DNA sequence: TGCGAAATTCCATGACA
DNA sequence: ATTGTCATGGAATTTCGCA
DNA sequence: TGCGAAATTCCATGACA
DNA sequence: ATTGTCATGGAATTTCGCA
């Protein structure tokens, strides 16, 4: 069996609804499997739709030879099915109520969820314009497990962002009572 | 010149005078009897004139004005004192181009890795294509690697809304950039800053200081072009098939792609390329490394045989840019205060500003 | 197709697939260990297909076509393959640049007498001037002397009324002019026909053919752009002034002045030249018969490296005169019928026409 | 003494006044006294100004040394006088009432005027567009005393517009009797 | 240890407003 | 304060396959 | 029968929309 | 059925003035 690599898998899902930003209300989240590297989408909406648009931008980029995601109906739609088939992409998808990645993954997503969380309470409105930062700091992150940043693994380079300040990533006293205010 | 000439008419010697000829006065004017004729020779003090006022006629240079005044005068060294006036004229100096071309190409560095420098530029206007009229063409100087975007202008608003885009994926060093409206505004410049983003730009009017950028259009357009023979020209849609497609093509002599260049490994695209399918990651990324340091790279080219390079304190002068109709193609000369490499130089204007310039705005001012 | 690649499996020598390797079968296709890895080899019934989807990803040339191919396949002889799609792809032979230069310029023999033949073109717009805004400029082929007339239009009718105070001085055999709106009318062929003067045309979109009034053109801008520098372009009165002015400059390779060679002696204008007081007019219209026929002429320079010239029957194709933006830069590919000089060719189109063109204006088809 | 050159001299007087023609009514004749070359250029009036305006013409394809006119106003004025010291050119007059020039311009004078009222007759107010072909058939004709054209002295070339029939430069008895009528 | 032919490399040409 | 570039397809040169 | 300097010729460069 | 041209000013080469 050959080692894994960048563009092997793409674990793709969506994040949402949010609060809206610019008109947008998710984010369809890639990340690759061999490296972690995240790219992030803001959608309108969950639909094969919205998804095939934002994978045609990633995909004029590079092809993943599989694509694997839960059950989603924006992934299990016949469009989206033809789409992948077009492109000569495998789709894979976990059991219903069963979603399964890699350990590499979930604790990728995971991070993804809580740096979002973290950065919307205050401005849970001005997400969108900080997408970009986002994917910087969670691509220039050091992987414990390997010895590299997911954009280390990517281009095999060092990069120009480095975040060195491996941030807390927890709510502080106050942005709990603040997130507890919002949700009243 | 009355006195001089006055020794002269007596038989004596003059320097310059040569002893040989027959010097004479007639119709109250010193002559000479000359193989091709009889010339009158005038006084120093009536030369300058002279020489002026065959130049005049049709502000010939060199030997065009000689020929006029050798029709009726002889003195010594009558080239010498008209050089002296072309070097004044005005007039000519600002309107005469030049007859020396620019010394050989320089071939800079290729930057050592991804994301050191990007080479921005704007494609258009191009026909209607979903509201959109232009491109904006980034290409990674190390790669190749390309991203477009389409815009309905070549604002910095829209280059700042791609580039937000762009810059999801990895910050640039340095983005080089012509001197088009939206890449040299304020706005800009702090959206650089704000990103420890350096901003680079070429010599004004010099568009092969953006060759990297440049030379892309080129095959962005011969692509667009070629798929959409035969129908409307409807290019919005293949912006992104034109990326991929060109971001996966070989380059000749380089037996690689930018897409290659940039990531060691093929994505799932036709023809993917497998030789590094047994190695591991880490195994690739070392190969990687070794490819990009050792990519061929062109030397200057030889100079033309009658070039000219830049020396500090030298006349130089720079190229009207967009000349108004039947007006001088060239500024009045100015100094050459520091040559920044053989290609390119800062020139005091004589208002005067420093300006930054290519060789190839410049021509050396004639007759020193 | 299948059969071949059987006999080969069985170990069997098949012509073009050397013997020293090993062809196996793996996953329903047949494959090969070559030096640079494990290779597919297609049945050939298989081959155009996959030659055309590695030539569509971009539509590359040969080698980056070919490098994509190698990725996954081998077979005999597979650049041969790769050139026949490319000849055949019509996209890729109207967009694509030539790179074969044009065989070196013919100097056709200056004419032998005034009058032989005349040069005649258009300059402007200029800046409005007395409600004028062009220049007829007419030019001696033998002499070089020039007149000049103001316009308010490139037209017929205004060439027509300039040409006919210019032709009561003398009656040109021939008029050489570019395909301008106003040299190609009836009108205008009527006009010449009444007097016996016979047009000739340059090939389309050829400047250089109009070479010897052009480079006037430039002399006549050069000046006004002199005179006029600091004041208003108010360029009317002083076109007789250039006329003349340039009409006694002396070339300096030829050593007179087209006026000199018109008359074979200088008019009262300044600098006159006297060398021929003494002689009779009838000497002097000898001497001036011999110094016509002396004159220095210019021989056909070195070809470049990598020229072309046209044969009988070849496959070249015409430049697209005016292309419309993402549109090809070439016409389908057409026939020489005939090669009139090494420089000119009459073309078949394909509608098709009889075309008579400047080789400048051709590239040869690639791949035949 | 030097022989005689072009450009030596030019002979100029004004014939007229003629029947309107594009709102002409006279013809500036200027001829060339070495050569016999003839220009022609039609006027408004025998003004210095016209004088001025259509010498400005020939003088910017070759230049006089000496221009020979009678005594006419246009030509004695002192405007004329400044614009011909501009250029060099020095001016020469005939004695009030005794007319002198040369044979051959005598001549040439002669056949112009003859030439004129010949081709005017029938068709008296289409002069102007004949005036290029009459300079033509003037500058071709052969000279009896010399065995040149003016054309011929003057380019050292044939020409080719050759006047072959020497014309009969006479009126026909047709045009006798229409020239008798036109005067009525 | 050398031949004919295929493969690869060379590089002038031209176009990026 | 900055700086030309590189796809292209014939030709020239090298390598391959075989002996 | 040769030297230094002036004179002449050579010719690449660029512009004619 | 038509086709490049030639002013320009440094450099290269020839000629001049003298011996
Ligand atoms: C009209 N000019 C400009 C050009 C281009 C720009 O992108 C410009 N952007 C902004 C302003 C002016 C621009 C450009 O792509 N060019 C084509 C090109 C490319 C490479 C070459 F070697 C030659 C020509 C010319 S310019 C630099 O004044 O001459
Ligand atoms: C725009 N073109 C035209 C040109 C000229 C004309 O007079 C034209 N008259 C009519 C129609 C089109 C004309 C002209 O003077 N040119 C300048 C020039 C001169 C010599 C060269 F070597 C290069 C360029 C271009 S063209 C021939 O299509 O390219
Ligand atoms: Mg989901
Ligand atoms: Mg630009
Ligand atoms: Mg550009
Ligand atoms: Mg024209
Ligand atoms: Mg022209
Ligand atoms: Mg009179
Ligand atoms: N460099
Ligand atoms: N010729
Ligand atoms: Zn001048
Ligand atoms: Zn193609």
């Amino acid at each position: 069996d050959r080692p894994q690599k960048p563009f092997d898998k793409f674990f793709i899902d969506y994040i949402g609804p949010l609060p809206p930003s610019q008109g947008y209300l998710y984010v369809l989240v890639v990340v690759d499997g061999m490296t972690g590297f995240t790219w992030l989408y803001p959608t309108k909406a969950p639909s094969t739709s919205a998804t095939v648009k934002s994978l045609n931008v990633l995909t004029s980029i590079a092809i993943p030879k599989v694509i694997h995601s839960d059950q989603g109906a924006a992934f299990t739609s016949s469009t989206f099915a033809e789409w992948a088939k077009e492109r000569g992409i495998h789709l894979e998808f976990s059991t219903p109520y069963h979603p399964q990645s890699s350990g590499k993954v979930e604790r990728k997503n995971s991070d993804i969820k809580r740096l979002l969380t973290k950065l919307l309470v205050g401005r849970p409105t001005k997400w969108y314009d900080l997408l970009p930062v986002v994917q910087l700091a969670l691509n220039n992150t050091y992987s414990p497990v390997l010895k590299y940043t997911p954009h280390q693994l990517l281009f095999g380079i060092d990069s120009n962002t480095p975040f060195a300040n491996q941030d807390t990533l927890d709510l502080t006293r106050e942005e709990e009572l603040s997130l507890l205010q919002e949700i009243r | 010149l009355d006195a001089e000439l006055d020794q002269l008419l007596q038989g004596h010697y003059i320097k310059g005078y040569p002893k040989q000829y027959t010097y004479f006065l007639e119709d109250g004017k010193v002559k000479v009897s000359r193989p091709e004729g009889v010339k009158i020779i005038p006084p120093q003090s009536d030369r300058q004139k002279i020489v002026l006022q065959a130049h005049n006629l049709a502000h010939t240079g060199r030997e065009a004005t000689l020929l006029k005044i050798a029709n009726l005068y002889w003195w010594p060294n009558m080239r010498k004192d008209v050089v002296k006036q072309l070097g004044r004229c005005q007039q000519c100096l600002i309107t005469n181009a030049s007859n020396k071309a620019s010394g050989p190409i320089l071939r800079p560095d290729r930057p050592q890795k991804p994301f050191d420098k990007f080479f921005i530029d704007y494609i258009g206007p191009l026909p209607p294509s979903q509201g959109y009229l232009y491109v904006l063409v980034v290409v990674d100087g190390m790669t190749g690697f390309t991203w477009l975007y389409p815009t309905k202008a070549p604002s910095t608003s829209a280059t700042v809304k791609s580039l937000n885009v762009l810059t999801s994926i990895a910050i640039p060093k340095v983005i080089h950039s012509d001197q088009g409206a939206a890449f040299t505004s304020s706005t800009f410049a702090e959206w650089a800053k704000e990103r420890g983003i350096h901003l680079e730009f070429s010599t004004p009017y010099h568009p092969q200081s953006s060759g990297k950028v440049e030379r892309k259009n080129s095959d962005i357009k011969r692509l667009l072009t070629k798929l959409l023979v035969g129908r409307p020209t409807k290019w919005y849609d293949l912006l992104p098939v034109v990326q991929l497609a060109l971001n996966n093509t070989y380059s000749p002599v380089l037996k690689y792609t930018p897409h290659q260049l940039l990531f060691g490994i093929d994505s799932n695209t036709p023809f993917a390329n497998q030789d590094t399918l047994d190695l591991t990651r880490e195994e690739e990324l070392s190969l990687l490394q070794e490819i990009r340091t050792s990519l061929y790279h062109p030397s200057t080219p030889p100079a033309s045989s009658r070039s000219w390079s830049p020396v500090v304190g030298q006349l130089v002068q720079e190229r009207v840019a967009r000349p108004a109709s039947l007006r001088p193609r060239w500024h009045k000369p100015s100094t050459v205060l520091k040559v920044l490499n053989p290609r390119t130089v800062v020139i005091l204007d004589h208002l005067g500003n420093n300006r930054t310039v290519s060789i190839d705005n410049l021509k050396p001012t004639s007759h020193q």
